[PDB]
């Protein structure tokens, strides 16, 4: 369907506007996730393992890792946040809502 | 028989068109990665990790070929990259 | 992280199997490069040297042939763009019934150019643009490159001429004895009148005998048998009937309703008393050959036999038409004798036995006729096959000829000096068409190309020869078959001459298509039918 | 089929309709490799990697116990009972007919002298067969039973199917854990 | 190559092109040759082939051995098609010409493996075709005489050597007198469908036999058939399209009565009516009757009364044969019996032949129909014989329209070859080199000849190629002495035109072949 | 009647196959001879790839 | 000496000449002539004691299990 | 959605495409409630069905019956689905003419399409081309399709039907007991290969019944053999037999032996003939309906209303 794919036939392939429409829709994604995690009156989210195990949790970056996601747009601002939380502990929720509106914005 | 059952053979015209034809299609991978306006590329690797870049050779590294003539042009860019260390996109193109 | 999804919107909504294609790389150059195969496909049968292909079809029929046209209708194109180039080519056998080759190597052409302007930084609009500027350009410059005309198509010595080029690009070895035949057939059809019509040359292809045995002949052969005891006839005075040769019968619903002895006893013999008397009122209008479209019965068999007349029974209606045309007789859909004009006549009326074949043939001795018939022996169904499609290209160049009388020399020598003119006419024009223009001209070079190619020389030196004496001023010069090494010589002196009409619409049919696939930007493909096929086309 | 089953509408309506149908982690690094990084893990694994470290130590305390003899001995037949079926319960027996004689003998006797310390848990013993066995035939050896509890497991017999004069140290102790008796850390290589 | 997203042609398309492809088509060519080689000469042999019924057919025939394999070679079909085709137009040769066209193709093989153009090669092909043509018409002996005795001799040693190769060779001049008999007897068409050739298992080869008159097996006879009289002596024959039997006077009729008289006169009616057409072919004087359609147990019984002959469903071809022997026209009416419709011969007889029953028309003499009557042990035993007798009788049809004969045992080749020879040692170079070609490959009858004899060929060749260049036109193989020898004065002789019509054709198929440069087979639809 | 647990080409049949091989063989290599041959690419069915002359 | 021809392309290509010429078996030569023979002599060596006043009989059992005791050798084979 | 309405000379058998089975057998398929529910259908009860022998007499009782099958046993409104109606093979025109004038002027359909019972269970079956022996209770009919369509002019008509069939049987009067050996019919009555070595142990032929035509089997072959000779192959191996008539004898392979015998020695005949869906042709029209080739053959209502009874003859006279 395009250039990679002639020489790799298995190849998964977005160019530009598709690659654009990805990304911004998945970091849309992960804000309307975290929105409710933003502030005292935020809603504490409960995160049950394959194993049964319960989180109460209303941190950014615990959502993050627990959420059930599979999207390299996502692994990118979870990887932000996990830096942000490793060198400040706090500030994940804000990072983020700010990337994704950022994104929205600019789209 | 005289040689195996799995062994393919091709010639001629339609051997060099081919190989001609892989190699144009390497260089469009990468056409655009070129200069100071080049676009950066999100590479998914088969460990789950990502490559955002619009360096030639981390492009054509993270990419896998089955034409022999692609991987002619993927080693191009590996020769580039060892010896001088820039270039392999300029190389390919 | 290790999957691309589809983005939102039409990536995600398209069906499952169907696909979209958009842009100068996904779509432009992909139907650039499926014409470009096309056109490698059907290159190397490109002019007289070109060589027969072998296609299979999906019934395991077998065609051998180097005419385009057949080889692409039995090819199995399935790429959409491909698919537009093969309706141009069908579209110039249709119109001209010779020059798809040209069409299909044209439009390749202009394709694989285009390709090459698109990647250099001209857009699809200016490529257009130019392409049909410079189409309009070769359409003026062609009539002043016509050299020679017919003068005659009663002849058949100047028309045998005419036709060799047409029937030699198809069956190379033996081209005199061919276009001796075709002219021989459609200069005893073509009338006093300006029409010309092709379905009248008939061909019938009989096994065994090598083509040099094959013949022309003034009337008809129909591979039948006759159905009584008389087997030839003299001075044939054919009575014809679409009816069958047994007696009417009601359209409602017939029974024969008895109530005494004597009905019964004497209805068998009132049947055949009326048959008696129904076939020997046709007898004594003087016929002596009877045709009828439909069956016959035994008693009316019976009575044929009896008073001799030789019957005949055709199947088919279009045979029955051809017939009547031959003999100038009226199909009567009733089983009464004739009248002085709805009766036909014939020189002669046999049953004879072609090779393996019985035939019979209804021979005027007269020169002329509305119909004609060649019938081509051969050793092979394929080979007599290959030279019937030889004299289709044949015939058609003769129609052709009373269409339009204006003849353009051959063996690349007009498309070389199109190229040239063309590329005359791009210099002077400023601004981005020139690009175009200059490719369009240069397209015309890969006739030439094609024929050295095909001949077995090296194109370059055949293409600097060509323009180097183009130069000098001579428009009538082309290649030369009959050189081991890259030559040329004047194509009018050497009689190899194409026809306006053929290069006019081939060139606008190529110019056409090319400019037809190079306005799709974006292709949004089904997912494949496993439907009945398309109900009109049966 | 009728059609060939392929990317198109009609076999899917067909198949709608009914025909055509259609490291890891410090678990398992041992003492040397726990010792081989050690600053690696993270205190908050570290809590359990002591119990883990714990476990090993006393698994390889545990073999240490069971590591009795670790070097081939020779019994006679006379006491051949008392050695190998009667041998320690749940002992892994490896016994070695041979002659001195037989050269194919001598190689396999020092693969075991070898994988004997080597395999400190499994029992090796040698003996002479005609000292063993009421007239043992010449032409039956070397002769490696493998015992469990007084069972035999295994018996590879005979100066042919034993693996040549080529056996190195390698197929043969392959060849030993067969019937699980050495468990070594291999496939059959040669 | 590339994957190409969407590709031309449709997935399964097999495209074979270039030097490979046509080198392999040549191949296939030597493959069906070798599949008839054997077969050539009078020490061919003949094959066995089995069907998917399991039916066995055993040849020595070329045409019905290639079409009996299911070759499906689109460059291989092209010989079997010109082995049809000559027995199309001549009726043998046919193992000669895929001979021939194979070892043009074989010859060329090497010019074609080393790029030259195929061109050249058919221009050559064409070329030496013509030549050699002339030749065979230029050197061919063609009595100016007009002699009958002449003429019959001519035909039946043509005949004699067209079946010096089949089971029936130690018959052959008894077959061979047989097929002049039956061809001299046909009027001028020489149709085969006026010569019948009946296969009566049992009995030897001699005791088949050929009727100079017609013979046809008895046809399902009703009671009253064995009441009938088997001989007649010089009887009258009324040969019909009628079917004599009770039967609705026509499908769609209805009666209608209302009166038990009228019932009654309606039965006597049918009973009349049938009664009224026996009286009728009785009257004519007929003592025999034929009919193209059934005639019913009543007629027989009638005319097993009235002393006569009555036989129903007799096939058309054999009522057509017993028209054109005895004499008379067939009669779908009963209402006009003329003796000027009625046949007549001097002895009708019904015997017994091999189990069967056969009724004889003998003795006709204004007969233009022979009926073969062949006997043997089996069923294809007596199916190659009569194909054997099939090759003799088209031989002797095309000897009586142009007695212009030359010699065999590859005289006629090592001739041409010679004269090929001597045309290529007089041209520039290049064509001189596949002339040549086409000379040393018309070498393969003598050769193959030589070889399913048992010969030394190359010895046999060398004397031709000397004896044919020291003055000599018709020296070819004598094979009971294994050596040569002057052919047309031991009477091997052979109508021109089977050897014009062989090398037309070879040639012909040579020159298709070697101009197809690509083979695409389409992948097959509806594919089961 | 032989019995050998195997298959059987015997006369102008092997020797043909053996001519066939023989030229199988040598045509792959034919292209490689002399100034203007080329080379050839060969392909391990791993992707491991050859180029050579 | 069996399955047709066998060598399917001294260039690589397919070689299909015949149909089914993998599942076709072929016999040629004094190989074939001498298979014939064995097969005309088990026919004759079978019905050879059916012959003279001293003949023995056999006994055929149709498809359908009907018996028939015979020495003519017509009915036997 | 489509909906298949398959007369088939047998009951209405109506419903959607997609349905694996018909959701509207009307002939020979609540009370209490309140409304006319039931008068409604008590008076189609006891309506005769109008199509006798593969063939529409009475046009007012199918109008008033598809009306029926359409506004009671399915409850839908025919202005918007598309039809897909069944014809017998070498059904006249008129009739044709006459169910066109039917749906589009009086149900209002939007587009509809009339195809030959023996393609749809052609279709049923899963293949495109064959010959199908169609042999049901009052005529037998040999359609050769190529391409999925009727070829037109290799369909050899014979009557050997049901009817024809239990005659010879009743031979060997009164409705009852012609019923028995009817019954005798219904239940088992093996074909046999030779009528020799089945008579021993106690259509095809004519003369067994008394008619002079032709047989079944010669009737397959001539149909072949006025075909293409490429798609001989497929006419020859893909014979596919359908019919309660032809079923109740199960003759395939007596059929299969006396074919290839007629046929060269070459093309091996295979006739498929196990199915006994009971709904062959509504599941071949429910595929057809399915499909988009569908829309591609749809005589629309505008198509109907430019042309009339020439848009359903679709011209080419
Ligand atoms: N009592 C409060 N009233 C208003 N805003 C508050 C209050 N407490 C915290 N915030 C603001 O809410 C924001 C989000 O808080 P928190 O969710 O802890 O940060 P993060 O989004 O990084 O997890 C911070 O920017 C903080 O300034
Ligand atoms: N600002 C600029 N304007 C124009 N050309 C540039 C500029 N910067 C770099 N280039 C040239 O464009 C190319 C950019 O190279 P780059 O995209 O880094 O790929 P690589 O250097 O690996 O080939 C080089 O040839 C460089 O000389
Ligand atoms: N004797 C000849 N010498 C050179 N060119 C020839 C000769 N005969 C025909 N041609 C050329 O061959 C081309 C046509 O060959 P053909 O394969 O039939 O293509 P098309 O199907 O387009 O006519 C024309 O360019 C014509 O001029
Ligand atoms: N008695 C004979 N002696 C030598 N050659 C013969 C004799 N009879 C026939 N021939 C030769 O054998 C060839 C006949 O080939 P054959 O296979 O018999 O028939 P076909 O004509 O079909 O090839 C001819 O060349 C003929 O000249
Ligand atoms: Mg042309
Ligand atoms: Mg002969």
């Amino acid at each position: 369907m395009a250039a990679v794919k002639t020489l790799n036939p298995k190849a998964e392939v977005a160019r530009a506007q598709a690659a654009l429409a990805v990304n911004i829709s998945a970091a849309r994604g992960l804000q309307d996730v975290l929105r409710t995690n933003l502030g005292p009156k935020g809603t504490m989210k409960m995160l049950v393992s394959g194993a049964g195990d319960i989180k109460l949790t209303k941190d950014g970056n615990v959502l993050l890792h627990e959420m059930q996601i599979q999207h390299p747009t996502a692994s990118l601002i979870a990887k932000v946040a996990t830096a942000q939380d490793d060198i400040t502990g706090d500030g994940t929720t804000s990072n983020v809502l700010i990337i994704g509106e950022l994104l929205k914005q600019a789209d | 028989l005289v040689l195996s059952q799995n062994t393919k053979r091709e010639s001629g015209r339609k051997v060099q068109s081919g190989n001609i034809n892989a190699a144009k299609t390497i260089a469009d991978i990468i056409r655009t990665c070129l200069g100071p306006k080049s676009m950066m590329k999100m590479l998914l690797d088969p460990m789950g990790g990502i490559v955002m870049t619009n360096d030639g050779n981390a492009i054509l590294r993270e990419i896998q070929v089955q034409h022999p003539a692609a991987k002619s042009m993927i080693e191009i860019s590996r020769t580039q990259d060892e010896e001088v260390g820039d270039g392999t996109t300029s190389v390919i193109i | 992280a290790l999957h691309v999804p589809k983005a939102p919107g039409f990536a995600q909504m398209l069906k499952e199997g169907a696909k979209h294609f958009s842009g100068l790389e996904e779509a432009v150059y992909r139907n650039i490069q499926a014409c470009k195969e096309l056109a490698q496909t059907t290159r190397t049968a490109y002019g007289p040297n070109g060589m027969n292909k072998m296609v299979i079809n999906h019934l395991e029929k077998l065609f051998v042939t180097n005419d385009a046209a057949t080889i692409l209708r039995e090819l199995e194109v399935q790429h959409p763009a491909a698919k537009m180039i093969v309706m141009a080519s069908h579209m110039q056998e249709q119109e001209v019934g010779d020059g798809t080759n040209f069409v299909l190597v044209f439009a390749g052409a202009l394709l694989e150019l285009a390709e090459e302007l698109l990647r250099i930084g001209l857009s699809v609009s200016e490529v257009i643009e130019g392409y049909e500027i410079a189409c309009r350009k070769a359409h003026e410059i062609l009539p002043n490159l016509v050299c020679c005309s017919a003068k005659n198509l009663r002849d058949i010595d100047e028309v045998s001429s005419l036709l060799r080029t047409s029937i030699m690009s198809k069956q190379y070895g033996n081209e005199v004895f061919l276009a001796k035949l075709i002219a021989q057939a459609c200069v005893s059809i073509f009338p006093d009148s300006g029409h010309f019509n092709v379905d009248n040359i008939r061909v019938c292809k009989i096994l065994g005998s090598g083509i040099s045995s094959s013949s022309v002949l003034h009337g008809m052969v129909f591979k039948k048998e006759t159905e009584g005891d008389v087997t030839s006839v003299k001075d044939a005075k054919i009575a014809v009937y679409s009816c069958p040769f047994d007696g009417m019968i009601t359209e409602t619903k017939g029974t024969v309703l008895i109530k005494t002895a004597e009905e019964l006893m004497n209805f068998s013999k009132g049947e055949e008393n009326l048959m008696d008397a129904q076939v020997k009122a046709i007898a004594d209008t003087g016929a002596n050959v009877v045709v009828t479209g439909g069956k016959v019965a035994d008693m009316a068999l019976h009575y044929a036999n009896k008073y001799n007349i030789m019957l005949v029974r055709l199947n088919s209606k279009w045979d029955l038409r051809r017939l009547c045309k031959t003999v100038g007789a009226t199909a009567l859909p009733r089983l009464t004798p004739p009248v002085l004009e709805e009766m036909g006549h014939c020189d002669s009326v046999y049953l004879s036995e072609v090779g393996d074949t019985q035939v019979v043939v209804f021979k005027h001795e007269k020169e002329d006729g509305a119909i004609s018939t060649i019938v081509l022996r051969g050793s092979t169904d394929n080979l007599m096959d290959d030279i019937e499609r030889a004299v289709d290209d044949g015939v058609n160049t003769f129609k052709v000829l009373t269409r339009d009388k204006r003849l353009v020399p051959g063996g690349g020598a007009t498309e070389i000096e199109l190229a040239k003119q063309i590329t005359s006419y791009g210099e002077t024009c400023p601004g981005l068409e020139q690009y175009a223009i200059k490719k369009f001209a240069e397209a015309f070079e890969a006739i030439p190309r094609a024929l050295a190619e095909n001949s077995g020389v090296k194109a370059n030196e055949v293409i600097s020869k060509l323009y180097a004496v183009h130069q000098e001023g001579n428009k009538n010069v082309g290649l030369d078959i009959e050189a081991e090494v890259p030559a040329v010589k004047d194509m009018l002196e050497a009689g190899i001459l194409d026809t306006y009409l053929g290069k006019y619409w081939a060139i606008k049919l190529a110019t056409n298509a090319a400019v037809t696939v190079l306005r799709v930007d974006q292709i949004i493909m089904a997912k494949p039918a496993g439907g009945p096929k398309p109900p009109s086309g049966k | 089929m009728q059609d060939p089953n392929a990317d198109t509408e009609w076999n899917d309506i067909l198949r709608k309709k009914g025909i055509l149908p259609p490291v890891k982690t410090y678990e398992d690094m041992t003492l040397e490799e726990l010792e081989d990084h050690e600053d690696e893990f993270n205190e908050e694994d570290e809590r359990a990697i002591e119990m883990y470290r714990r476990r090993r130590l006393a698994e390889w305390k545990a073999t240490k116990l069971k590591n009795k003899f670790g070097e081939v001995l020779e019994i006679s037949g006379k006491d051949y009972v008392q050695e190998v079926t009667k041998a320690g319960e749940g002992l892994w027996v490896i016994l070695h007919l041979y002659k001195q004689g037989i050269p194919l003998c001598a190689l396999i006797n020092q693969h075991l002298s070898g994988l004997a310390r080597k395999f400190p848990d499994v029992k090796f013993i040698k003996a002479i067969s005609t000292t063993c066995i009421p007239n043992y035939p010449d032409r039956n050896l070397p002769t490696i039973f493998v015992y469990l509890e007084g069972d035999i497991k295994a018996q590879f017999i005979g100066p042919l199917v034993f693996g040549g004069m080529n056996l190195t140290r390698d197929e043969l102790e392959w060849k030993l854990s067969e019937s699980g008796a050495i468990m070594t850390d291999l496939e059959e290589n040669p | 190559m590339m994957p190409t997203p969407v590709i031309l042609l449709k997935e399964g398309t097999d495209s074979s092109q270039g030097i490979p492809q046509l080198v392999s088509n040549i191949s296939a060519c030597q493959v069906i040759a070798e599949a008839v080689r054997t077969t050539l000469g009078p020490r061919g042999m003949d094959k066995l082939i089995v069907d998917g019924r399991g039916k066995a057919t055993i040849s020595n025939d070329g045409a019905t051995i290639l079409k009996l394999l299911d070759v499906v070679h689109p460059a291989a079909k092209t010989l079997v098609d010109i082995a049809k085709s000559q027995d199309a137009e001549v009726g043998d040769g046919t193992t000669s010409v895929t001979l021939l066209a194979a070892e043009f193709l074989k010859q060329v093989k090497p010019y074609v493996e080393e790029g030259l153009h195929p061109q050249i090669i058919i221009r050559a092909f064409r070329t030496a075709t013509q030549l050699a043509v002339n030749k065979i018409k230029e050197i061919a002996v063609t009595v100016k005489k007009a002699d009958k005795v002449e003429q019959r001799k001519l035909l039946e040693k043509c005949a004699m050597t067209a079946l010096s190769s089949k089971l029936i060779s130690q018959q052959k001049a008894f077959f061979a007198k047989m097929v002049v008999d039956a061809v001299m007897m046909l009027d001028d068409l020489l149709q085969l469908k006026m010569i019948g050739i009946k296969k009566v298992q049992g009995g030897a080869l001699e005791d088949s036999q050929l009727v100079a008159g017609v013979a046809f097996k008895k046809t399902f006879s009703y009671a009253g058939f064995e009441m009938q009289p088997k001989k007649y002596h010089n009887p009258k024959i009324a040969l019909l399209n009628v079917e004599l039997e009770l039967k609705a006077e026509k499908d769609n009729a209805e009666i209608r009565v209302h009166t038990v008289e009228d019932y009654q006169a309606i039965v006597d009616a049918e009973w009349n009516i049938l009664y009224d057409k026996l009286e009728k072919i009785h009257h004519s004087g007929a003592k025999v009757v034929l009919s193209k359609l059934p005639i019913g147990d009543v007629a027989t019984q009638y005319f097993a009364d009235r002393d006569m002959f009555c036989a129903g469903r007799v096939p058309e071809e054999d009522l057509k044969r017993t028209m054109m022997a005895c004499g008379g026209s067939i009669q779908t009416s009963v209402n006009a019996l003329s003796a000027d419709v009625l046949g007549r011969c001097q002895v009708f007889e019904e015997t017994q032949i091999g189990g069967e029953r056969y009724n004889f028309f003998t003795g006709c003499p204004k007969a233009k129909t022979c009926t073969f009557i062949l006997r043997g042990g089996a069923e294809q035993f007596m199916e190659e014989t009569e194909r054997s007798l099939h090759d003799a009788i088209m031989i002797v049809r095309r000897a009586i329209k142009n007695d212009s004969v030359v010699a065999g045992g590859g005289a006629i080749e090592m001739e041409l070859s010679k004269y090929l020879r001597d045309y290529s040692r007089t041209i520039p170079g290049k064509q001189q080199l596949l002339i040549g070609a086409y000379a040393k490959a018309l070498e393969i009858i003598p050769r193959q000849l030589c070889d399913n004899a048992g010969f030394d060929a190359t010895n046999i060749l060398n004397k031709l190629r000397a004896r044919h260049a020291q003055g000599g036109t018709w020296y070819g193989v004598d094979i009971n002495n294994e050596d040569i020898a002057d052919n047309f004065e031991a009477f091997v002789w052979e109508p021109a035109m089977v050897r014009i019509n062989a090398l037309t054709a070879a040639s012909e198929a040579a020159c298709l072949i070697v101009s197809v440069d690509e083979t695409i087979k389409n992948p097959r639809s509806t594919v089961d | 009647p032989l019995s050998v647990f195997g298959d059987r080409s015997t006369g102008e049949t092997i020797r043909s196959q053996n001519v066939m091989a023989a030229a199988s063989i040598a045509n792959i290599v034919k292209s490689s001879l002399g100034p203007v041959g080329l080379d050839k690419m060969l392909v391990d069915d791993i992707g491991d790839v050859t180029i050579t002359n | 000496a069996s399955m047709g021809t066998l060598a399917f392309d001294e260039y690589g290509r397919p070689f299909l000449i015949i149909k089914d010429q993998d599942r076709k078996s072929r016999l040629m030569g004094l190989e074939a002539l001498k298979s014939h023979i064995m097969a005309a002599k088990a026919v004759a060596n079978t019905m050879r004691t059916s012959l003279g006043p001293n003949g023995l009989d056999k006994m055929m059992v149709d498809k359908d299990g009907d018996v028939t005791v015979t020495n003519d050798g017509a009915t036997i084979l | 959605a489509a909906l298949v309405i398959d007369n088939g000379s047998g009951m209405c058998k109506a419903g959607f495409a997609g349905d694996d089975a018909p959701r509207a057998v009307f002939p020979s398929i609540k009370d209490s409630y309140v409304g006319d529910e039931a008068q409604s259908k008590r008076g189609i009860l006891t309506l005769k069905y109008p199509i006798e022998h593969g063939i529409v007499t009475n046009w007012d009782d199918m109008e008033k019956i598809w009306h029926h099958t359409f506004y009671n046993e399915l409850r839908v409104a025919p202005e918007e689905h598309p039809v897909l109606l069944t014809e017998a093979p070498l059904n006249p025109k008129a009739n044709r003419e006459k169910m066109t004038q039917i749906m589009f002027e009086t149900f209002n359909t939007p587009a509809m399409y009339v195809a030959i019972q023996a393609v749809l269970s052609l279709y049923a079956s899963g293949r495109t081309t064959g010959i199908v022996m169609d042999s049901g209770d009052g005529v037998t009919h040999t359609v050769p399709i190529y391409e999925g369509y009727a070829l037109p002019h290799a369909i050899l008509r014979l009557d050997l039907a049901g009817r024809d069939l239990t005659d010879y049987l009743m031979k060997i009067t009164t409705t009852a007991e012609r019923e028995i050996v009817r019954d005798i019919k219904e239940k088992l009555c093996y074909v046999a290969l030779d009528f020799e070595q089945e008579m021993a142990t106690a259509l095809f032929q004519p003369s067994f019944l008394g008619m002079e035509s032709c047989g079944i089997h010669e009737t397959t072959f001539n149909s072949i053999m006025k075909c293409d000779v490429d798609i001989r192959k497929d006419l020859y191996a893909n014979t596919v037999l359908s019919g309660g008539t032809t079923m109740y004898p199960g003759i395939a392979d007596r059929m299969q032996k006396e074919i290839t015998a007629l046929a060269p020695s070459t093309m091996k005949i295979k006739i498929i003939a196990p199915p006994e869906r009971k709904y062959s042709v509504w599941i071949g029209g429910s595929i057809l309906a399915s499909l988009s080739t569908f829309q591609q053959m749809w005589i629309s209502k505008q198509e109907y209303d430019e042309s009339g009874p020439s848009i359903v003859h679709r011209k080419c006279f």
